């Protein structure tokens, strides 16, 4: 996943009076100024959806969606650094019979899923990884 | 087979009604034509009936109520320009109807495309459709009766319920 | 778009971050206050300019100040 | 046991003056105490919002029932005072003898500071203010005759007022009904539709048949009021009644038998207006109420209570569902039986709508003796009831919105009519917006077009009856239908329901009471303007109800409430986005709408109806028929109406009509005063107050209740209030002063 | 039976499939209109649209204009219509410039600069010619009487 | 996994297809009726649920309502037209109202609001006093 896809936009922050691109970018990379509807058998908004026999309502045909499987990946990628910090601290506090950061991660996330892992204090983690 | 699938039109008083068996060997296409014709003839009749009734009653507030109350006399009095518009306008709708008919999934008689939302599985739908057909069948006979009365008997008003 | 700044007078009441309608504010670790927490504005690109945050601050003068500025689709709250 | 029973709690609230000395007791927040001036204002603004004062419907319900008794007490005192003032400070007796000449008066001013000028020489050796409420006409119709009778009805009123007040205390402090009692709609409707309305009509018919009809006949004939037998005499001596109406001789025997025809003497369907008094025949009015009474009593037996037979409203509502409306009317019963705001919405809208209808039907078909010729009273009543109606209608919308924000529950409303409405709100509002623009551009454009054309010396290009004409064909048609109805579609009737549709000119005292009112191009233009005004009002109000809980701009408006100032300067600006603000804006448009309507009435009547007719057929209208060619342009309204018909108020100084002149000016002042609250903001004022407070502090003194500026919402409210008072007040004086002269 | 359903079976799109929005009648009419019909070239699309709009515009001017009662009223009406067509054509030209830009490639897509220019041209020819046709027709009106 | 809703005219428009779009997901233990910000009522499914909206605020507003139902596993994403997805909330897995070690301060000025520079001093600089 390109974590910078949003940041890579045409927006250029001004000198004074602008917060900036923030954390996830200020504007969509794509330009909203596309055309209108087109005759049957034609396309207008680039990768638009063919309106079939009702080109007049083509904009109501969705083509942008979220794959649940893909959703998992985006969650992991955008939260990778946080997970790293978490495990690092766990490692610093003299883990019982520690092995490798990654190994520990897998073990700790095998249990307590991943979301739960992200929301647990190092103390709780150590208690959990006592075994 | 049309006979094995048709559900609308078969009601209580007489059930399937084909004493002369005019549909025994007809194919689905011919039967479809018949149903479409039946509905169209009936629907037009219903409208005509209402028109006649209003004119006869005297509620014809057009052209300064100049035209006669007798519906048949009024038609003669109407300028041709009025008639031409009528025929041409109806002709236009007929063209559009032909387009709808060609589209796949056409149910004989459906111009609103109600098939998109409802099917004949729904009893309410079939029942309401039956009401249109039954009233249309009656209207067809009525318009034919009324014309006889106006052209031969000589009256263009109710001779049945008029006597309170 | 808009600019949100936090000042040293913050007391870590968390009220501001609990009022933002678009998750622009967060509570980060800090040592200048008893609560040991301060507010941050990591995602100002989603600020609509409501100023609900300011209305929630308990400090004599707002420790969180929102200065309205350049306007984008997000800041103008345009769903269309 | 029984479905419908009475459940009441004894000694619910102790009566004491302790809470009286603790202002703000009703609210948890206000109870703490005053720290800034805002507390004071909030105390008065949250006084009757019981929903926010308690969380139990039973408690809220109990308060409402008792509060209503209080209003009834006030109303009774009001009526009592009027009758008393008509007994001790009026010229009713003299007017009764010569209704055409003497002018009605029931208020007299003390001789302090030259204010005595206000006591006009009304007539009958009496000097006072000419009243315009129509009391004298009503009393004559009832058959009062004496002033002793007026005194007694006044005493009755005072007594009734007291009884109501006791009832309020009793049913809140000693015997408070429980929620179960209140939630009995079927029973309430059965009782109110058969007892309150049915028995009420029947009782009134009795008075009209036995007391009013006979006395009024004698009065019209010429019998002196003193020579007319006392009311009780008619009730006892059947022979006396037989003389007037020769059917009482037969007695009630015809009634128990099926021969109701014999009573045709007093129960009639004449139609039209009495030639002598210029009012509807009382015989017809008596039959009216009798017929209505029967209908209402029958209708009161439609809902189930405790005997099986009847209808259950829930079942009726749920059964009515269709292919295009999902679950239909399911869920509505619970809403209307568990939400006072919802009920008020419907009830308030209908009440206001009725008032508007009363205004129209009461001028076309004058209901009281000697009312039509009194142009002042006619104008006053029409305008008064038109206004009351407008306010009530807008109020219904307001409370409807309060429901959506406070009582609406998504769970109880799935795929019902309400849900489906809120799911296509964008479509509804979008279309209405267009309708408003269409109507507004076309309707008002006609006027602007005409103004330009007349100014450019091109009168042949105007939309007038003498050029391009826009005739109201549909309305003209209906008028003819109603004119020819008597004897045809209404065979047993004898005359038109109203002479407005068509007929002859009824004149009383040399003055025209009613005359056929014709409709032309000008009427078409004005009627369509009325449509535009009403439609725009609906847009604002409906938008408020539909978008009360959420919007694309503020998705969580519900949590903010029904009356929030804004959400902030963000999103480009979110000022005035609450439902309360929609009501605020709606009232301004209601003002405009009603103003145009009342002006239409005033000019049309004074131009095409009111006036004098000679012994021979010569009709001279008050303004001369200027409406046709002058009301088609805006300059015409400014010159031939406002500028010309205002000559009375402006020249009222030194006369008994001087008060109207002063009020005219005062109202203008208040209207302008309001514009400072409607255009300014709290910020400037708060800062100014700071500087002022500095001065007080510099002198070692300042209020502990820190002075603060009015809230954003209050600022708007204060502005609207003064705006409405000023505008309506100005017209009030303008109309009354003009009317007094024309009469 | 429900005659209103979510559009395209998407419960979250801001549109609904009502009888008005999606009926055989509406679908048929819109499919065969010059704007959305299949096969028409940009020029022909404009031509048909222009022919249609020009014919009905001469009426308002001819019967309600400043010189309606003059013997040259119909001529004046024609001129007025041509003027309105010019204004509308300017609008079309300007819209194309802003919406599409200066150089195009796809081609045969009403939504490109070249196609739009062709469309505009067709509209002008059709509209002006249609107005002229109405002038000829309104010059002598048939009574259709035998 | 879409919740049960019959449709509305208050859904998304073209911007959702050409500029940007949003999506919220959550898990429920029972089928219950909730009110959607767009307008209307819908019934959530017993398990995973996904819904699309046009604005982040609309999504976060629904989350507030969800919290009332005791649901705290919601996640919000932004889907761009090309298909790219950004996880937005809870960003670090921990709700923003709860201090999470590992988050750095941003846009913080180390002085009282009254210690900002005077406008005249920064004239012809391009910066603002609050950014100075
Ligand atoms: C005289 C003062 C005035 C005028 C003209 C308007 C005009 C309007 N108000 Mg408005 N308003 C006013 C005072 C006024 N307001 C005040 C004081 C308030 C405070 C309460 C409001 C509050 C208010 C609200 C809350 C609402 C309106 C709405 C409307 C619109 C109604 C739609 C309509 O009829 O469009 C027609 C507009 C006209 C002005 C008609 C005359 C124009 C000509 C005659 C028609 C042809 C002109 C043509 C289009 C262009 C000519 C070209 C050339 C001149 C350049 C319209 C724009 C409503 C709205 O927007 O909904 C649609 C609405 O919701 N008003
Ligand atoms: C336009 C005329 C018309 C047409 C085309 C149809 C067609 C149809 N009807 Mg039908 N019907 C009509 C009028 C018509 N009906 C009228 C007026 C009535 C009221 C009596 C009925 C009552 C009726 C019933 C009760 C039933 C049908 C049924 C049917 C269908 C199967 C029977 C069949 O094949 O008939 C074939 C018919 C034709 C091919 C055309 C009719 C023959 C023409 C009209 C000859 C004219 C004869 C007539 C005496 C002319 C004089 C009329 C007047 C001057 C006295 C078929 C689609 C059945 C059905 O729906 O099952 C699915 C069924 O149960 N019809
Ligand atoms: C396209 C819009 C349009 C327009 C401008 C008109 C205009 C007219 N129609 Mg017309 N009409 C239309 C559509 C239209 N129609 C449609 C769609 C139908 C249904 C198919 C009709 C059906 C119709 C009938 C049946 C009659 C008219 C008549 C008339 C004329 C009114 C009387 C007259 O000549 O006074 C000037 C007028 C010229 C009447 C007429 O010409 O009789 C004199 C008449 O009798 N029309
Ligand atoms: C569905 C049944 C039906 C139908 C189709 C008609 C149809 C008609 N009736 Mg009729 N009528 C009916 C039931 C019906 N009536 C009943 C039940 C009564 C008793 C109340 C009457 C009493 C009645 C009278 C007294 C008159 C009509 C007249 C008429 C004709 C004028 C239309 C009109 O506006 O009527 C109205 C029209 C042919 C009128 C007529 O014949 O005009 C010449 C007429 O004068 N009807
Ligand atoms: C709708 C009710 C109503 C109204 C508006 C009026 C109005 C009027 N009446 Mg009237 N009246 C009414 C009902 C009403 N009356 C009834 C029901 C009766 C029968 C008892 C009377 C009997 C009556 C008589 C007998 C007289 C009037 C007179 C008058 C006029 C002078 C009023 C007056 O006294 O001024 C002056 C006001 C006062 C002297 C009252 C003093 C002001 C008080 C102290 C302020 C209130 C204190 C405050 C509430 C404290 C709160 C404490 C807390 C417990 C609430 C005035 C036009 C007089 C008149 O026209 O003379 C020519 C006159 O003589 N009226
Ligand atoms: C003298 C008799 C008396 C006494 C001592 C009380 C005492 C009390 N009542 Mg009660 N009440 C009474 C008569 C009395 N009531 C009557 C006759 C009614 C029927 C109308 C009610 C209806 C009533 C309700 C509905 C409620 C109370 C409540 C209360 C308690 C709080 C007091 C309060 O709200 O201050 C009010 C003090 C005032 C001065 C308000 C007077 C406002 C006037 C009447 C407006 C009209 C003036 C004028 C005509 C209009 C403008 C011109 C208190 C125990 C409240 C409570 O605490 O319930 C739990 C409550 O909700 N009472
Ligand atoms: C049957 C009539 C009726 C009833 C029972 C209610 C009842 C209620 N309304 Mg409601 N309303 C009504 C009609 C009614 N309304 C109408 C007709 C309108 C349209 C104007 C409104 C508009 C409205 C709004 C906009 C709001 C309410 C609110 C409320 C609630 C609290 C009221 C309050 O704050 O008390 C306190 C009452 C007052 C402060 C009124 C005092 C009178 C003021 C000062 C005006 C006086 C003008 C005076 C006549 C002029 C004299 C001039 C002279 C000095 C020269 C309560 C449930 C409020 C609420 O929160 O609901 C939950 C709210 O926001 N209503
Ligand atoms: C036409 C060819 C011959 C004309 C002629 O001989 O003139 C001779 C006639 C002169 O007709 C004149 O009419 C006037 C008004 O009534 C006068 O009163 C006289 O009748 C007369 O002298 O010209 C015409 O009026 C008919 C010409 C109609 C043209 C049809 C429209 C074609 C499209 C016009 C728009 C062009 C713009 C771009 C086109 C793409
Ligand atoms: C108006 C014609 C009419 O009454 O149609 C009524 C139409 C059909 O109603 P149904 O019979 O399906 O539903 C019955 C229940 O609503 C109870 O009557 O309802 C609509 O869809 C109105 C659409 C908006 C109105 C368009 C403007
Ligand atoms: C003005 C006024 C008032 C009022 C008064 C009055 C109103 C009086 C009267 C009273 C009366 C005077 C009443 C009466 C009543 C009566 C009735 C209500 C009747 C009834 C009837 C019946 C009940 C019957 C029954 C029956 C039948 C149905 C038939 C058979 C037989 C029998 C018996 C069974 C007051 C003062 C308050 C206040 C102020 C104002
Ligand atoms: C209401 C309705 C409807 C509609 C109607 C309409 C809307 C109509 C329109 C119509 C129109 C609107 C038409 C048009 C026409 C046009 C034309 C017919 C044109 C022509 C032209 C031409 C022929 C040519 C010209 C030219 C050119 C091209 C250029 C050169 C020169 C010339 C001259 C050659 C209907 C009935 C359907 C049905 C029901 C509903």
């Amino acid at each position: 996943v390109d974590l910078d896809y949003g940041m890579k936009n045409s927006y250029v922050p001004a000198t004074g009076g602008d917060g900036g691109q923030g954390q996830f970018g200020a504007q969509s990379p794509n330009d909203w100024r596309v055309a209108g509807t087109s005759p049957v058998g034609e396309t207008s908004y680039a990768g638009a959806a063919d309106g079939g026999e009702e080109p007049w309502f083509a904009e109501a045909i969705s083509t942008v969606s979220l794959d649940l499987q893909k959703a998992d990946e985006t969650l992991k990628a955008f939260t990778k650094d946080a997970a790293a910090f978490k495990i690092e601290e766990f490692a610093a506090e003299k883990p019982y019979g520690f092995t490798s950061s990654d190994a520990a991660m897998e073990e700790l996330v095998g249990k307590l899923g991943y979301s739960k892992f992200l929301e647990m204090s190092t103390k709780q983690l150590m208690k959990t990884w006592g075994t | 087979a049309w006979r094995d699938e048709v559900v609308v039109g078969i009601t209580a008083p007489v059930g399937f009604f084909d004493p002369l068996g005019l549909s025994k060997g007809k194919d689905d296409a011919t039967m479809a034509y018949y149903r479409e014709a039946e509905l169209k003839n009936g629907r037009v009749a219903m409208a005509a009936c209402l028109g006649w009734y209003l004119n006869a009653g005297g509620v014809h507030p057009a052209f300064n109520s100049e035209l006669s109350n007798d519906p048949l006399k009024a038609m003669v009095e109407l300028p041709a320009v009025g008639w031409l518009q009528f025929v041409l306008g109806c002709g236009a709708i007929e063209w559009l109807g032909q387009q709808i008919k060609e589209r796949p999934g056409y149910v004989p008689g459906d111009l609103l495309g109600a098939s998109y939302w409802v099917d004949n599985s729904d009893e309410g739908w079939v029942m309401y459709q039956n009401k249109e057909l039954n009233n249309g069948r009656l209207a067809m006979l009525a318009i034919v009766g009324m014309v006889y009365q106006d052209v031969f008997v000589g009256d263009y008003g109710d001779m049945m319920y008029k006597q309170l | 778009s808009h600019t949100v700044k936090i000042y040293d007078t913050c007391i870590g009441c968390t009220q501001c971050v609990r009022a933002c309608p678009t998750d622009v504010l967060e509570m980060v670790p800090w040592d200048g206050c008893k609560s040991g927490q301060i507010a941050s504005s990591p995602r100002v690109e989603d600020c609509v300019g409501c100023k609900r945050c300011e209305t929630a601050c308990p400090t004599d003068f707002l420790s969180v100040r929102v200065y309205l500025g350049a306007e984008t689709t997000r800041s103008l709250g345009l769903a269309y | 046991s029984k479905n419908v029973q009475v459940f009441v709690e004894k000694d619910a609230v102790e009566t004491s003056f302790a809470k009286w000395a603790q202002p703000g007791h009703f609210s948890r927040t206000l109870a703490k105490g005053p720290k800034t001036t805002t507390w004071i204002w909030n105390l008065h603004a949250d006084a009757h919002d019981f929903d926010s004062q308690t969380s139990s419907l039973e408690e809220v319900s109990r308060k409402i029932f008792s509060a209503h008794f209080g209003q009834l007490a006030i109303i009774f005192l009001w009526i009592s005072g009027m009758h008393f003032h008509g007994a001790y400070f009026s010229n009713y007796s003299a007017w009764l003898t010569d209704p055409i000449s003497i002018k009605q008066s029931s208020q007299v001013v003390w001789p302090i500071v030259g204010q005595e000028i206000l006591n006009a020489d009304v007539g009958g050796n009496f000097q006072g203010i000419q009243t315009t409420s129509g009391w004298f006409q009503m009393w004559r119709a009832e058959g009062i005759t004496s002033e002793v009778e007026l005194y007694w009805t006044a005493i009755g009123g005072l007594a009734m007022s007291a009884i109501m007040l006791f009832a309020g205390w009793f049913h809140y402090h000693k015997a408070a009904p429980k929620l179960e009692w209140f939630q009995n709609a079927e029973s309430m409707m059965n009782h109110h539709l058969a007892g309150l309305l049915g028995l009420g009509c029947l009782s009134w018919s009795g008075h009209q048949i036995h007391i009013a009809l006979p006395i009024n006949k004698l009065l019209d004939a010429g019998v002196s009021p003193q020579e007319i037998p006392l009311p009780h005499e008619f009730l006892i001596n059947r022979d006396l009644m037989a003389q007037l109406y020769p059917s009482f001789s037969k007695g009630l025997a015809p009634f128990f038998g099926g021969n109701w025809g014999e009573y045709s003497d007093f129960l009639t369907f004449k139609g039209g207006l009495n030639p002598v008094t210029g009012g509807l025949w009382l015989s017809d009015i008596a039959h009216h109420h009798l017929a209505l009474s029967v209908l209402f009593i029958i209708a009161g037996h439609m809902y189930r209570t405790n005997w099986g037979i009847g209808h259950n409203m829930k079942e009726i509502l749920e059964a009515h569902k269709g292919p295009f409306t999902g679950e239909g009317h399911k869920g509505l019963y619970e809403i209307l039986t568990t939400s006072w705001h919802a009920q008020l919405a419907i009830n308030l809208a209908m009440m206001g709508s009725l008032s508007i209808i009363v205004a129209h039907h009461m001028y076309a078909m004058p209901p009281y003796p000697y009312l039509a010729t009194d142009y002042a009273t006619q104008l006053s009543l029409f305008t008064h009831h038109m206004w009351i109606g407008g306010f009530c209608v807008v109020g219904g919308a307001a409370h409807g919105a309060i429901f959506m924000v406070r009582d609406y529950t998504p769970a109880n409303n799935y795929n019902n009519l309400l849900d489906r409405v809120l799911r296509h709100r964008d479509a509804i509002i979008s279309h209405l917006n267009w309708v408003c623009i269409f109507l507004g551009c076309h309707a008002f454009g006609f006027y602007i077009h005409n103004d330009t054309m007349r100014a450019l010396g091109r009168p042949q290009d105007m939309f007038s009856d003498k050029a391009i004409q826009l005739q109201p064909i549909f309305a003209q048609w209906i008028q003819n239908i109603h004119l020819l109805a008597p004897g045809t579609t209404a065979p047993n009737a004898l005359a038109t329901t109203s002479y407005a549709f068509g007929g002859d000119v009824i004149e009383v005292g040399g003055k025209i009471a009613m005359m056929p009112i014709k409709l032309g191009t000008a009427d078409f233009m004005v009627h369509h303007i009325h449509a535009f005004t009403i439609h725009v009002t609906v847009l604002i109000l409906l938008k408020g109800v539909l978008y009360a809980r959420s919007s694309k701009l503020i998705p969580d408006k519900a949590n903010l409430g029904f009356r929030f100032p804004c959400d902030g300067p963000g999103r480009g600006g979110t000022c005035q986005s609450s439902s309360w603000d929609h009501v605020f804006l709606g009232l301004f448009w209601m003002y405009n709408s009603i103003s145009v309507v009342i002006f239409h009435f005033s000019w049309k009547m004074q131009s095409d109806v009111w006036g004098t007719i000679t012994p021979d057929g010569a009709i001279s209208h008050i303004t001369g028929g200027n409406f046709a060619q002058s009301s088609i342009t805006i300059n015409g309204w400014l010159r031939d109406f406002l500028w010309s018909q205002a000559s009375q108020v402006i020249q009222s100084y030194g006369s008994a009509s001087s008060a109207y002149g002063l009020i005219f000016l005062g109202a203008h002042f208040i209207w302008a005063f309001s514009l400072m609250f409607l255009f300014s903001g709290r910020g400037y004022w708060q800062e100014l107050i700071e500087s002022i407070v500095w001065a007080h502090n510099k002198l070692n003194f300042a209020p502990t209740i820190q002075p603060r500026a009015l809230s954003i919402t209050q600022g708007r409210a204060v502005g609207l209030a003064h705006y409405l008072l000023g505008g309506i007040g100005t017209t009030w004086a303008f109309f009354l002063a003009r009317a007094i002269s024309i009469t | 039976a429900n005659f209103i359903k979510p559009y395209n079976d998407d419960p979250f799109v801001g549109h609904l499939a009502t009888p008005i929005t999606s009926s055989s009648l509406t679908r048929a009419l819109l499919k065969n209109l010059p704007a959305y019909r299949f096969g028409l070239t940009p020029l022909l699309r404009g031509l048909e649209i222009g022919l249609a709009h020009g014919y009905f515009l001469i009426g308002p001017f001819a019967q309600l204009g400043p010189l309606r009662n003059s013997d040259i009223g119909l001529l004046a009406g024609f001129l007025s219509t041509i003027g309105l067509i010019l204004i509308l054509t300017l609008g079309l030209t300007i819209y194309g410039a802003a919406a599409f830009g200066q150089e195009k490639s796809n081609g045969s897509e009403l939504q490109t600069k070249k196609s739009w220019d062709q469309f505009k041209g067709g509209f002008f020819v059709g509209a002006c010619g249609s107005a002229g046709f109405a002038f000829i027709c309104l010059s002598s009106i048939p009574t259709f009487a035998l | 996994p879409f919740p049960t809703f019959g449709g509305s005219t208050g859904g998304w428009l073209r911007a959702a297809e050409v500029e940007e779009k949003y999506a919220i997901t959550w898990t429920s233990t029972k089928e219950q009726i909730f009110e959607m910000p767009t307008g209307g009522a819908a019934i959530m499914r017993n398990g995973e649920n996904l819904l699309y909206l046009a604005r982040k605020e609309q999504c976060l507003a629904l989350s507030t309502q969800l919290r009332t139902f005791k649901i705290n596993d919601y996640k919000i994403y932004r889907i761009f037209p090309s298909g790219e997805v950004q996880y937005l909330h809870p960003k670090d897995g921990v709700f923003p109202e709860k201090v999470n070690p590992g988050r750095t301060s941003v846009n913080s000025r180390g002085f009282s609001i009254g210690k900002n520079p005077n406008p005249a001093s920064i004239k012809f600089s391009g910066i603002t006093t609050y950014e100075s």
